[PDB]
């Protein structure tokens, strides 16, 4: 540290320490004197940087600090940094650390932030040069090692973000503002940019988010398309890049309200696609949600080979993934035109194919009945329903339907649902119609408006390929002019084919839904059905639907309940997009009334979607505002306000349920909890706000995927057994589901203390009953989730008649609609080309640990289980593959994902 | 209101109902019971010096992470846990724990096998977490637990220490001890006469890492103890208290104070005020002929 | 004591004869005839 | 001690009072207590020191 | 961007949450306003102040019970307003009535400082593959320790009861300590430990109890782990003789059957012990069913200690240059704890130059280090 | 199952069910556990048909020896107040008394005299029919594949307890979900019976009882 | 340490509304024996507490 002069190399560098010789006096005084030593000082340049290397490695802030200090004076004091003019500009590198040991190194307050304005200016001005960028790359992958360096490389970093971020919040941008001074675009500071983000994308990770959100364009993230499709094998793994990828989209997602975020995930798809994965290409695709997306990658395997290969078969696997039926839809048609193969393509494509893995898993989970022996009264409706309920999806049950005993005693509107019901238990079949049709052609027309109902929910794993549609059966019944047939009729086209819109379904449900003139309360499956339709994919917010709402509030307000149906229904239509949905609050704002503010604020969400933290807060002042003026006085009528209060409490939960899921996953404990609140709440806000707040809480954790399935729902469950409204408990189990017997173990007790425990009304003891049978599946059959499985961000559309129904008190009418609760996930099998219904093996994972992820990319380490296994729910969900030991590669990549296994064996 | 009350917190009731009145302008702590009622102070390192190579040890292990522990985070290191000084009694190797809580701004807990201390709970085996969690309440904290390692004579043969049977305890809380609240401050200095007494799960692999052997005091080192003890009294110059080390020999941090404190009754037997150098013959004399006295046959400091 | 409690209360009793026997409390033409059935069961301060 | 029986715990608050009154009584002008004790294993830690 | 997304939805969300249950706090009294406000001013008039704390000995079933306070006096009370008798029963503290005493209502319960130190503050912030590999006799504690509380579907097919209790066996510092605290992450059901230094003490009576309470909280709390870290511990630590000895450790050890097992039906306490002096246990404890699946754990092979050291080395700055292969080779059958430690060892090294930096020349000279230690508490050289 | 048929006899008779432990009756202090004894029999007697179950009384009602500086005699204390009981000075009027012991190797000879302890059963291991009887009781409560033999696995045993067939089953079972069957077959049923028997050794589970009072 | 010690920060502040809600839930809760049914032991209870026999 101490001086001791030039007697050898070494003891230069401790000379310099102190006082530098060969920086300070010489050069200052040969810059203030004469002109020919401008070449004498051009040579010193490199002897002068390699002072700055070896001293590097010293930290202590009093020998930089003190040993620069006449150096950093000289820049407008002595050269001025024009009395050369090209001198001083290609000198300005020894000069630049100076005013950063002010900066960083030493801490004054003073000139900590005047220094900071300098550095900004005197960047832009030497990255002209070019030279600013290689002062930046010596610190970022070092030469030497100190704590300093750790501090200071981030400032030089930061002049840039400033500016950048500082262009958008103030309109008058460039060096106008003198918070930078340095000039936001132009063709000195741009090429700089591009440089800067090369090293640093190589060796960190920091700067590249900032700048291209910064800018806010997706000019911006098309510019690093380039750049990564290079590094893509050859720098590093394909898998390296996809995950430097979709967290572009991730952190910057939920900071995606609408315009922005769809343009910003067109890139990331487009980055995909160049790259080897066309598997990672699919996911983004859906995500978007566009239709145009999803056929370039289908297109992508099956036009260019002639030959069936590989090819055609993955192309037909990739589109089935989603039972949406979206992507169905759009890629039949094109197998037909090439035609190959007609027969194995088609079906494969179809939900067709899933009715005979089912068979396999099924084949496994065997049966087990604990079904309600009760009967007479009430108690026979209520034991009827849990049959089916018990025996969701494909099962079979023939023999028990076949005695029509205890079915012919079922009454009323009773008789309508009990037949559902047993359609339920061909869920997803093909076969089942045949018990269905002895009904409908016998006795009262009761029994045939619920024959209809059964076929809807039979038709949802068949109605592609042309192979027995829904739409097939269901057109007559339309026909008939028949209130009931016809009602029940379009809700069972709408539940089986879901998310398509075929040209036939749609097209059918296209004149009709624009009669509300006549009275009728069971007219709200007109557009209940056409709004299923809908979600899914992207809406064109349709005019037959808006314009029969507002008919409807002309002709009539005495039904309350067929107004409260219809402003839900406008609202799920509008799911699946939210750029479109800004438009249309205005367009129902427009004409005003009271009983138009209800439908407003259910809109609001779907709007806000993929923000809501004005939507949130609003959501809130809403639920104040009742009080509020009544509240103020101190210091007809009866239909408006009950819709107005309703309306509220459920598009608070319905804003914060899409919020949680797209984005983050750690914040979803909190949003379960913005409920706990919202309910005590709720059950604090009016005496008949509590009724409806107790319903809407069991769909929010449904809906929002809450991480915590143990303490929560049963926690909740206890205080409402004393609060009125049994079908409180409905809504909890729809949650509870869970991975079969993890969470439900508690559920089938806590649910059914109550239950059996109180008797004082068959009508409350119905709910309870039904609750408590939905929640099992017999030996892990399948699971329920809202979301899509496929995207754990995602969200179904099959869910969403599950999610409708919890707005409104308890009726007989409603417990029809109750039967249909569809929304099947299949267990993944390996598959060959004689179509192998078993896989080998997989690794479980309860916790992703990888903070490389929020999702958390399956690690490789994992827990081992064996063949054939439904994939497990939350504490299971993050799957691995195994089976590379064994000589196979995942053709399909699975995260925990729904898509079946496909594997190539060497 | 409840708010601004407290646990451990003196109230003042008014009494025919005990309806609270006032917070008192007291508050009772149970963590400075403990450490009066044991009675030690605290140092500086200019009252250890000598031997100034066991200064370095210590403040690299112990002070470095207390007011750094980034540069730990970064590297990926799980800090210090037990440090063992050892070394013959009274060469300073207290007066290093009680100099570096000084400089690390800790409770200096000097625990010594007492029960006195206590009056609340009265055994160690039932306070071990009470204690941690008093010093994690008023953090940071030095935990000086001070196994001698010959405490009884049937614990010796019982456990192989008695005070080592509840230094095992302590160290397997403080396995997971990597966060829980977030990491460590509450440190483990322990200390004995040889580690070839101390049990061999107390040395056991990751358990122990950084062992610092204290030897008996140089010539240099044995003067500058000496030096300090001088600014106490009153001399007279041109007296060499490197000459005065040279005289003595030691074999403890222990001996000088006996020799400054033998000198100054010699010079209040005088009666004059300066200390003398002839003082210092005799004085020197006196220690280094008790310290042979009580190993001839093995005598205690006692009968 | 290294007993039970029994075996302070034994040692607080003890301590109060031995100020009383020799002390600044001094006797006197009070004597003390102690009967005992083993001596060698005494503390040896009171074989004093 | 023990100090698990409220016997005990009346032994201990005298001595505890020793102590503390004997902080008190430093730099006077008193000689310290005098004290005598038959045996050496009767002693505490902090009182020894 | 990968800490940000995940921060970004969970903060703003804890901001709200907070804000929320401010404007809340007001709006609980309002749904009521005489349909429980005024319950609530019946009840209160009733209690007075000060309610006067009691303990409750017994009751008898004619609405009386005999409290015996703290204050000496005992008193013949009254079970009257506000209060069911199926929250009463041994071991209660009861509010009385400040003038006759009522009990009016059981709220106050007091912990114990031994309940405290087998209670855990902590969830571990460390899970599982911190000392991974070996990672087959890993599924012999997740398939009867964490795998009956997740699932008990698989235990539903094949009937019967499900499993219960491991012994953890072995060499030491081959990661006995961190497996305990590794599934008690995983399940997130209370997670007691003690250690076996505690449950010997040197008073004898309270032994007992101490042993006969763990359990006892254990099956109140239900599910419960408790982990029993070192019942070998049992025969080597023991102070004085004349309170402590045979006597002493045969007593708790009895104690220790009852609960297990024995005759109580308390709630769910898996155990997990670990221990390496297993023949100083009873043959009705080392007995099977309270011990199922028993685990062994030697010494990790040449290939197992490359899974070890790689989990160990991730932490730590890297270089191109540090090769963790001919660690492996120089060490032979040897604990992970010793290769823990030459990690943390190594480290020492780093913090020792002040560089920030990580090498091959690092590790290899904490391993001479780590190698010190095995073979100079030796003194034959080569073997004699 | 010592402790086993006697959860099964309370099933039965339907009598009050009193039960100790004999580690539960020693406390801090001596003559404390004197109080809890005496009281606890006096109790008994005006309960009206009650039975009171000695379980594990290794330690309190042990032998009684002399030490001349022990710290067992405060512990023979509470032995010695389980006998004055027993007898007393009027008879037990309807106190069925069982006393549970892993061991007579050491006993009191006045609570092991033979006029109030009555007559005294020898519980055994399981013959070879006996752990076939057992195992039946234990594979008719699991699923298993019809056709098998519990005689068989029986015969694979050595002489050996039925808590081991209780743990054949149960491990059977874990070997079970990992072939991932919901049925149990012959071929992880000796899987088993090799597990049990090997650990067994390793240890010494049987023929040993530790302890010395 | 730039990416990561903004987090770390943003970390500590988030924790200091963990605390405050900790406050706010405990500012309002109420506390029972027995509810419903003993509210009716109330009025029986009251008549019997005025006597001395307790
Ligand atoms: N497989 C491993 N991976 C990571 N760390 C390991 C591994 N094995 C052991 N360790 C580490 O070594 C240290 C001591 O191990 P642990 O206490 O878990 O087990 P143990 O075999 O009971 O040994 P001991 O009781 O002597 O510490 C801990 O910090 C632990 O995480
Ligand atoms: N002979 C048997 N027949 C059937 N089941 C048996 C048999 N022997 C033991 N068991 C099983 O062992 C389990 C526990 O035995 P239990 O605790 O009742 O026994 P014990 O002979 O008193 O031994 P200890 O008292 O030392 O535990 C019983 O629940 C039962 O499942
Ligand atoms: N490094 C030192 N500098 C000055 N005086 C010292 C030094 N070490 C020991 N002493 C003196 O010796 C006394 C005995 O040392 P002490 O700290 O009690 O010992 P131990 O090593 O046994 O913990 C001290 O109180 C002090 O007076």
């Amino acid at each position: 540290m101490v001086d001791e002069s030039d007697k050898k190399q070494q003891t230069i560098d401790e000379q310099s320490q102190i006082s530098p010789e060969k920086q300070t006096p010489n050069k200052k005084d040969k810059k203030k004197e004469e002109e020919e030593q401008l070449s004498e000082e051009d040579a010193k340049l490199k002897t002068d940087l390699e002072l700055l290397v070896e001293r590097l490695k010293e930290d202590d802030s009093s020998l930089y600090e003190a040993s620069l200090n006449a150096l950093k004076e000289s820049i407008k004091n002595s050269t001025s940094s024009m009395t050369a003019v090209p001198k001083p500009l290609k000198f300005l590198r020894p000069t630049y650390p100076d005013l950063c040991s002010i900066y960083d190194k030493w801490t004054d307050p003073n000139l900590k932030s005047s220094l900071a304005d300098v550095l900004s200016i005197l960047a832009m001005t030497y990255s002209e040069n070019g030279k600013h960028d290689s002062l930046r790359y010596r610190l970022l992958s070092d030469v030497s090692d100190f704590e300093g360096w750790g501090h200071e490389y981030i400032r030089h970093l930061a002049l840039e973000i400033g500016e950048v971020y500082n262009d958008q919040v103030e309109k008058d941008a460039e060096d106008e503002t003198s918070s930078d001074g340095s000039k936001s675009d132009g063709s000195a500071a741009t090429s700089g940019f591009e440089f800067s983000k090369e090293d640093t994308l190589r060796l960190c990770l920091d700067i590249v988010p900032y700048f291209l959100k910064h800018n806010g364009e997706e000019d911006a993230v098309d510019l690093l398309l380039e750049i990564e499709s290079i590094d893509k094998l050859p720098q590093f793994v394909d898998e390296n890049t996809f995950q430097r990828v979709c967290q572009y989209m991730v952190a910057c997602v939920p900071l995606l309200p609408p315009p922005e975020d769809v343009a910003f995930l067109k890139t990331a798809y487009s980055i995909y696609l160049s790259q080897n994965e066309l598997t990672d290409a699919i996911a983004l695709a859906v995500r978007l949600g566009e239709e145009d997306m999803i056929r370039s990658v289908f297109d992508a395997t099956s036009d260019p080979v002639m030959h069936k290969q590989l090819a055609y078969i993955l192309a037909a696997q990739k589109t089935s993934f989603e039972y949406e039926g979206v992507q169905d839809i759009i890629g039949n048609g094109k197998l037909s035109e090439h035609f190959l193969y007609l027969a194995k393509e088609l079906n494969l494509t179809g939900p067709k194919v899933p009715e005979d893995i089912y068979k396999s898993h099924l084949d496994n989970s065997k049966s087990v009945f604990s079904s309600a022996g009760l009967d007479s009264a009430q108690q026979n409706l209520a034991s009827s329903f849990v049959n089916g309920f018990l025996n969701l999806g494909y099962c079979n049950d023939k023999l028990i339907v076949d005695n029509d005993n205890w079915v012919y005693k079922t009454k009323g509107d009773g008789m309508t649902s009990a037949v559902a019901s047993i359609g339920s238990i061909y869920q997803w079949n093909l076969d089942g119609l045949q018990q269905l049709d002895k009904y409908l052609y016998v006795d009262e027309p009761e029994v045939k408006a619920g024959a209809l109902l059964g076929i809807g929910i039979s038709a949802s794993g068949v109605h592609d390929g042309e192979v027995e549609p829904a739409l097939l059966l269901l057109q007559d019944y339309v026909t008939n002019p028949d209130t009931k047939i016809s009602s029940a009729a379009i809700l069972g086209l709408g539940i089986a084919f879901a998310g398509s819109k075929n040209d036939e379904v749609l097209g059918l449900l296209l004149p009709i839904a624009a009669s509300t003139d006549l009275p009728i309360e069971t007219a709200a499956m007109a557009s209940l059905a056409l709004a299923h339709v809908f979600v899914g994919t992207c809406n064109g917010d349709i005019t037959t639907s808006i314009m029969d709402n507002f008919l409807e509030r002309t002709a009539i307000e005495l039904k309350t309940d067929w107004v409260r149906f219809l402003a839900l229904a406008l609202g799920i239509l509008y799911m699946g997009q939210g750029e479109q949905v800004d438009d249309v609050l205005e367009t129902i704002s427009a004409i005003e009334h009271p009983m138009t503010s209800a439908i407003e604020v259910l809109v609001g969400s779907c709007a806000y979607t993929g923000t809501g933290d004005v939507l949130l807060i609003q959501d809130l002042l809403h639920r104040l505002t009742p009080k509020n003026v009544k509240g103020e006085e101190d210091a007809e009528i009866k239909s408006e306000e009950k819709k107005g209060k309703s309306s509220d409490k459920d598009a608070t939960t319905d804003g914060k349920n899409d919020d949680e899921e797209e984005e983050k996953e750690a914040g979803i404990v909190d949003e379960l909890a913005y409920a706990v609140l919202g309910i005590a709440l709720i059950a604090l806000g009016e005496d008949i706000g509590k009724e409806m707040s107790l319903r809407h809480f069991g769909h929010l954790m449904h809906y929002g995927n809450e991480h915590i399935r143990r303490m929560v729902p049963l926690a909740m469950g206890i205080v409402s057994v004393s609060d009125p409204q049994m079908k409180v408990f409905d809504t909890l189990t729809r949650f509870s589901h869970d991975a079969d017997l993890e969470v439900s173990m508690n559920s089938i007790f806590a649910m059914g203390l109550c239950g059996a425990g109180t008797n004082n009304a068959r009508l409350a003891q119905l709910l309870r009953q039904l609750a408590s049978y939905y929640s099992r599946e017999q030996d892990a059959l399948f699971i329920t989730r809202l979301a899509q499985g496929l995207l754990h961000l995602g969200k179904g559309t099959m869910t969403m008649d599950v999610f409708n129904d919890a707005h409104v008190l308890n009726k007989v009418t409603l417990a029809s609609i109750l039967t249909t609760a569809v929304g099947l996930v299949s267990p993944s099998f390996m598959l060959k080309h004689h179509q192998l219904f078993y896989m080998l093996n997989a690794g479980i994972r309860p916790k992703f640990i990888l903070a490389l992820n929020d999702e958390g990319e399956p690690i490789k380490v994992n827990v081992r289980v064996g063949q054939a296994v439904e994939t497990v729910g939350q504490a299971g969900r993050p799957k691995k593959i195994t089976g590379w030991i064994t000589q196979s590669t995942p053709v399909l990549l699975n995260h925990g994902e729904r898509a079946e296994l496909e594997t190539d064996e060497y | 209101n409840v708010k601004d009350l407290k646990a451990s917190q003196r109230v003042c009731l008014r009494s025919d109902s005990y309806m609270l009145h006032k917070v008192l302008e007291n508050k009772a702590d149970p963590l400075v019971s403990l450490m009066m009622v044991e009675k030690v102070p605290d140092s500086t390192y200019d009252m250890v010096g000598g031997l100034t190579k066991q200064i370095k040890e210590i403040k690299e292990v112990i002070e470095l992470p207390v007011k750094h522990p980034e540069l730990f985070e970064s590297l990926g290191i799980a800090q210090p846990k037990g440090v063992i000084l050892y070394g013959p009694p009274g060469t300073g190797k207290t007066l290093l724990a009680r100099a570096v809580a000084h400089h690390t701004d800790c409770k200096f807990i000097r625990v010594s096998g007492a029960e006195l201390v206590q009056k609340y709970i009265g055994e160690g085996s039932r306070m071990v977490r009470e204690l941690f969690v008093m010093a994690r309440e008023h953090a940071p904290s030095i935990i000086f637990m001070d196994e001698i390692d010959s405490i009884g004579s049937t614990r010796v043969e019982g456990s192989g220490g008695g005070d080592s049977e509840v230094q095992r305890t302590m160290l397997e809380l403080l396995n997971q001890l990597d966060g829980f609240e977030t990491s460590k401050n509450i440190k483990i200095i322990m200390a004995t006469n040889r580690l070839d007494i101390l049990d061999p799960a107390l040395l056991r692999p990751g358990r122990i890492d950084r062992k610092i052997e204290f030897p008996p005091p140089s010539v240099a080192a044995r003067a500058e103890i000496l030096r300090i003890h001088s600014r106490k009294m009153n001399l007279t110059r041109g007296i060499n208290l490197r000459k005065v080390a040279e005289k003595m020999n030691g074999c403890s941090g222990a001996d000088v104070k006996g020799v400054c404190t033998e000198a100054g009754m010699y010079a209040l037997r005088e009666r004059r005020i300066h200390v003398t150098q002839e003082d210092f013959e005799l004085a020197v004399g006196k220690v280094m002929n008790k310290n042979q006295e009580t190993a001839i046959s093995v005598a205690k400091l006692f009968k | 004591s290294e007993g039970t409690s029994a075996d302070r209360e034994i040692q607080r009793t003890l301590m109060e004869l031995l100020t009383q026997m020799d002390g600044f409390d001094n006797l006197g033409q009070t004597k003390i005839i102690m009967a005992t059935n083993r001596p060698d069961t005494l503390d040896p301060a009171l074989l004093r | 001690f023990d100090a698990q029986t409220g016997s005990d715990r009346e032994v201990q608050r005298i001595l505890i009072e020793l102590l503390t009154q004997m902080d008190g009584f430093d730099q006077s002008t008193n000689v310290k207590v005098i004290m005598a004790t038959n045996r050496a294993d009767t002693l505490d830690p902090a009182l020894l020191r | 961007r990968c800490k940000l997304k995940l921060l970004r939805m969970e903060r703003i969300k804890d901001h709200l949450l907070l804000e929320e249950e401010f404007v809340s706090n007001s709006e609980i009294l309002k749904p009521f306003e005489k349909k429980q406000e005024e319950e609530k001013k019946q009840l209160e008039e009733i209690r007075g102040n000060p309610l006067s704390i009691g303990t409750l000995e017994e009751i008898i079933d004619d609405d009386h019970a005999i409290v015996t306070s703290p204050t000496m006096p005992d008193y013949y009370v009254s079970i009257l307003s506000f209060v069911d008798k199926e929250l009463l029963e041994p071991g209660c503290s009861v509010l009385l009535h400040h003038k006759t005493m009522s009990i009016v209502g059981v709220l106050q319960d007091d912990a114990d400082p031994m309940v405290s130190v087998m209670k855990m503050d902590k969830s571990p912030t460390e899970s599982y593959s911190d000392i991974g590999g070996l990672e087959s006799q890993i599924q012999e504690i997740k398939e009867s320790v964490e795998l009956p509380l997740t699932h008990p579907e698989l235990y539903e097919e094949m009937g019967i009861k499900p499993p219960k209790g491991v012994i953890l066996y072995g060499a030491p510092g081959t990661g006995k300590t961190l497996l305990a605290k590794a599934v008690a992450n995983q399940t997130s059901a209370t997670f007691l430990r003690i250690v076996g230094s505690e449950l010997i003490q040197k008073y004898l009576g309270d032994g007992p109890r101490l042993c006969r309470q763990i359990f006892k909280v254990a099956g109140e709390n239900a599910p419960s782990i408790v982990f029993i870290d070192e019942i070998d511990a049992i025969g080597t630590k023991r102070y004085d003789s004349n309170s402590g000895g045979e006597r002493e450790i045969q007593r708790t050890m009895l104690e220790l059957l009852n609960q297990l097992d024995g005759f109580d039906d308390r709630g769910d306490v898996k155990v997990i012990m670990a221990t390496n002096k297993i023949e100083t246990l009873d043959p009705a404890l080392i007995r099977p069913g309270r011990i199922d699946r028993k685990i062994l754990f030697e010494n990790p092979d040449l290939s197992t200690k490359k899974k070890i050291l790689g989990i160990h080395t991730s932490k730590m700055n890297l270089s191109e240059d540090v090769n963790l292969e001919t660690l492996v080779t120089t060490k032979d059958d040897l604990s992970g704890a010793d290769i823990q430690a030459m990690c943390t060892e190594a480290g020492l090294l780093a913090l020792r130059e002040r560089r920030m930096q990580v090498t091959a020349e690092d590790f290899k000279q904490a391993k001479e280090r780590v190698m010190k230690n095995k073979v100079e508490e030796n003194l034959e050289g080569l073997y004699l | 199952g010592k402790t086993l048929c006697a959860r099964a006899v309370a099933n039965r008779t339907d009598a009050t069910f009193i039960r100790v432990i004999g580690s539960e009756l020693v406390q801090k202090y001596v003559g404390e556990g004197a109080r809890m004894v005496r009281e606890l029999f006096e109790m008994a007697r005006t309960k009206k048909a009650c039975i009171i179950f000695f379980d594990e009384i290794d330690a309190v009602g042990g032998a009684r020896f002399d030490d001349g500086a022990g710290g067992d005699n405060e512990v023979q204390r509470t032995m010695l107040e389980l006998i004055t009981q027993l007898d007393g000075f009027d008879p037990r009027g309807n106190i069925k008394v069982m006393f549970a012991t892993n061991r007579p190797n050491t006993l009191d000879p006045a609570l092991l005299r033979p006029g109030r302890i009555d007559r005294k059963v020898e519980f055994s291991l399981p013959d070879l029919e006996g752990r076939a009887n057992i195992f039946r009781i234990h594979s008719k409560s699991m699923s298993v594949e019809r056709g098998i033999r519990w005689e068989l696995i029986s015969r694979l045993c050595p002489n050996s307890t039925g808590a081991e067939l209780r743990s054949v089953c149960t491990e059977a079972g874990m070997f079970a979900i990992r072939a991932r069957r919901k049925v149990a077959t012959e071929k992880d049923f000796l899987k088993a019976v090799d597990k049990v028997i090997s650990g067994y050794k390793k240890f010494s589970s049987t023929s040993r009882y530790m302890q010395y009072n | 340490a730039a990416p990561y010690a903004a987090k770390l920060k943003q970390t500590e502040n988030d924790l200091k509304d963990i605390e405050a809600r900790i406050k706010e839930k405990a500012g309002v809760k109420e506390s029972d024996t027995g509810l419903a049914p003993s509210h009716l032991w109330d009025i029986m209870g009251d008549r019997q507490r005025l006597g001395e026999e307790h």
